[PDB]
């Protein structure tokens, strides 16, 4: 979605906007703000020519296993319409803020909507905004053990709600 | 002949002084989210952001 | 005192044909680019433009060009 491809500035809120509408650049620089496209290039690379994966099966661009931006906005769009169809995932998705909905879309990129739906206890803790407890629990998984640098970044994204695991 | 249509998505009734402390890199809150088609200062109808473009619902011209 | 900033996603010079031709729900083609060049106008005057950004309660335009 055009809406959910937007750059997002995780300011804690309530904001102190100057006269209700202006927020000075000097104040925003106090942040790391990116969009999901940039989030996933870090995690999944951008390759403009075919290569063939860690697994491997051959892939291209950002994590598009076949058998770039426009093809990435396809997949993201196909990720959420997935989540929104799934019956465990939609409630949590509907429930989250936007930086955290990107972390969830990220997990679905890595491991599929069925795989993610299988995180039932972490998912409960994210719908209740129990962020520490969710992070402790995700860190228990195989996902974590198997791709720890990337899982740490995505867990940091849930615990904090900021893009700061990607300042690197 | 031709009519300039603005497809407006929000408005922020600011005031006087802020302009122009407003500068590059700053952010303007949209304090009223809308989705509307104007011709000059005249409200025509509601559109909405779809597909890979826009669809304009009612389009009242008189 | 009050002055209405308008956030204009898109502008297009249109005549009656296309005008009726869209009062019938025709897709007006935008780029995917669209939201990165949101226009800010006050009195039918173009002050600047910019990029739609979110701060999940509210939308914002981060200014690229101003006056």
């Amino acid at each position: 979605g055009p809406v959910d491809m937007l750059k997002n500035i995780p300011i804690p809120s309530p904001l102190s906007p100057v006269e209700g509408i202006l927020i000075k650049r000097k104040t925003l620089e106090r942040y790391f703000s990116i969009n999901i496209f940039e989030m996933l290039r870090i995690d999944e690379g951008l390759r403009l020519k075919i290569y063939k994966n860690t697994e491997g099966y051959y892939t291209i661009g950002i994590g598009h296993l076949l058998t770039a931006e426009k093809l990435f906005n396809q997949d993201v769009d196909a990720a959420v319409r997935g989540i929104l169809r799934n019956a465990k995932l939609k409630p949590v998705y509907d429930s989250l803020d936007a930086v955290r909905r990107a972390a969830l879309i990220n997990m679905v990129f890595q491991m599929g909507e069925t795989g993610v739906a299988g995180f039932t206890n972490s998912l409960r803790m994210l719908q209740q905004k129990r962020w520490d407890e969710a992070a402790v629990n995700l860190a228990k998984s195989r996902w974590y053990n198997q791709t720890p640098n990337r899982a740490k970044r995505v867990i940091t994204t849930f615990r904090t709600g900021t893009w700061d695991a990607y300042a690197a | 002949l031709r009519w300039p249509l603005r497809f407006v998505i929000g408005s922020s009734d600011t005031q006087r002084s802020l302009l122009g402390r407003i500068g590059i890199g700053d952010v303007l809150l949209i304090r009223t989210s809308r989705a509307e088609v104007y011709c000059y200062a005249k409200k025509l109808g509601h559109f909405n952001r779809v597909e890979g473009g826009i669809i304009v619902e009612t389009l009242d011209i008189q | 005192v009050d002055v209405k900033l308008e956030f204009v996603l898109y502008r297009k010079n249109v005549t009656l044909a296309e005008l009726e031709a869209m009062g019938q729900q025709q897709l007006l083609s935008l780029p995917t680019n669209a939201e990165l060049n949101v226009e800010i106008m006050a009195n039918g005057v173009l002050l600047g433009n910019g990029e739609l950004v979110q701060m999940n309660d509210t939308l914002g335009v981060e200014i690229h060009e101003w006056l």
